[PDB]
C-alpha cells in the first residue's frame, strides 16, 4: 500500500538551488535503495541518482557528479535531492523511485527497473542566453 | 514455493551473501552488513571500486526457470546432550517385565537382557550406565525414577 | 563452560575451616544445570 510523493519543484535561475524531497509511506527499502529520475518533455527518461538505505552510499549519473547531492532521513522515510549549480538542459519532470531488489553492486541501481515511483514535479530552469530562437 | 514466494515483476525479499571474508563454519549465522573489501583499499563504510555490499536480492518470479524458483527448506538437527531426552517419537509404551529376558528400548537405547532391580547409586542427574565394553550395563526408567 | 552454545554449570558444596585460601584435598563437582543459549561469552563478573 505503498506510496512516494514529492514536492520542492518549481522555477530557478541557472547557477541556483533547488531541493527536492520524496515522502514515503507504506514501506521501508531498508537493504535497498531510493532514486531520483527525470524526464523532459519528448525525451526518454533519465537516472540521476540513486541512494542506498542502509548505508547510505550514493550514485549519480555524469551529468549530476559533483552538482547534484542525494541524501535520506530514515527517521522520516524521506530522500532529497539536492540541485545545486542549475543549468538549463537540467529542465524536466523529476521523480523519485524505489527499488525492492537488493543489489550488491551501487552501479546496478543506474538500469535496475524500479517498483515504485511517485507523481513527479516540475523544475524549471531560467537562462539569459535566450536558447528557444525563432 | 513459486505460488508463495513468488510475484510477477519480482520478489526481491529474499536475500544471500554474495561475499564473505572466509567460509561459515557449520550452524554459524551471519547476518552483518560490513562493505566487503575485494582490493586492498579501506573502505570504511563507503562502497565504490573494490567495496561492494555483501548481501544481493534473489530474482523469484512465477514465470522463473524451476532452477531460479524459490524454495522453502527446513534442516532438523537432532541432539543428544548432557541431559534427558525429552523429544521422543509417538511409539506408545508398554508395562515392564523384570527377572525376564526381555528386548528393552528405554528412549532409543535399545537391546536384549534381564532387567532387575539394581543396588547402583545414580545420581541425579545420571541416566544410564556402562560397563568396560561401553556397553549398559545399568538404566533409569524414564517413567520410574 | 560454553561448548557449541550449550552451558553447563557443575557446583559443590562442602564445609570448611579456613579464612586463608583453597583447603587442599579433593572432591567432585556434580552438573547441576545445561542451559540451551547459543549465546557467545568472552568476559563475565561477579556479583555480591
Ligand atoms: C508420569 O511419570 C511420573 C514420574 O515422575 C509419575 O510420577 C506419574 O505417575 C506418571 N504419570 C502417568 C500418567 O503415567
Amino acid at each position: 500500500q505503498v506510496q512516494l510523493v514529492e514536492s520542492g519543484g518549481g522555477l530557478m535561475q541557472a547557477g541556483g538551488s533547488l531541493r527536492l524531497s520524496c515522502a514515503v509511506s507504506g514501506r521501508t527499502f531498508s537493504t535497498a535503495a531510493m532514486g531520483w529520475f527525470r524526464q523532459a518533455p519528448g525525451k526518454e527518461r533519465e537516472f540521476v541518482a540513486a541512494i542506498r538505505w542502509s548505508g547510505g552510499s550514493a550514485y549519480y549519473a555524469d551529468s549530476v557528479k559533483g552538482r547534484f547531492t542525494i541524501s535520506r532521513d530514515k527517521a522520516k522515510n524521506t530522500v532529497y535531492l539536492q540541485m545545486n549549480s542549475l543549468k538549463y538542459e537540467d529542465t524536466a519532470v523529476y521523480y523519485c523511485a524505489g527499488f525492492s531488489a537488493t543489489r550488491s553492486l551501487l552501479s546496478d541501481y543506474a538500469t535496475w527497473p524500479y517498483d515504485y515511483w511517485g507523481q513527479g514535479t516540475q523544475v524549471t530552469v531560467s537562462s539569459k542566453h535566450h536558447h528557444h530562437h525563432h | 514455493s513459486n505460488n508463495l514466494d513468488s510475484k510477477v515483476g519480482g520478489n526481491y525479499n529474499y536475500l544471500y551473501r554474495l561475499f564473505r571474508k572466509s567460509n561459515l563454519k557449520p550452524f554459524e549465522r551471519d547476518i552483518s552488513t560490513e562493505i566487503y573489501q575485494a582490493g586492498s583499499t579501506p573502505c570504511n563504510g563507503v562502497e565504490g571500486f573494490n567495496c561492494y555490499f555483501p548481501l544481493q536480492s534473489y530474482g523469484f518470479q512465477p514465470t522463473n526457470g524451476v532452477g531460479y524458483q524459490p524454495y522453502r527448506v527446513v534442516v532438523l538437527s537432532f541432539e543428544l546432550l548432557h541431559a534427558p531426552a525429552t523429544v521422543c517419537g509417538p511409539k506408545k509404551s508398554t508395562n515392564l517385565v523384570k527377572n525376564k529376558c526381555v528386548n528393552f528400548n528405554f528412549n532409543g537405547l535399545t537391546g536384549t537382557g534381564v532387567l532387575t532391580e539394581s543396588n547402583k547409586k545414580f545420581l541425579p542427574f545420571q541416566q544410564f550406565g556402562r560397563d568396560i565394553a561401553d556397553t549398559t550395563d545399568a538404566v533409569r526408567d524414564p517413567q520410574t525414577l | 563452560k560454553n561448548i557449541d552454545g550449550y552451558f553447563k554449570i557443575y557446583s559443590k558444596h562442602t564445609p570448611i575451616n579456613l579464612v586463608r585460601d583453597l583447603p587442599q584435598g579433593f572432591s567432585a563437582l556434580e552438573p547441576l544445570v545445561d542451559l540451551p543459549i547459543g549465546i557467545n561469552i568472552t568476559r563475565f563478573q561477579t556479583l555480591l
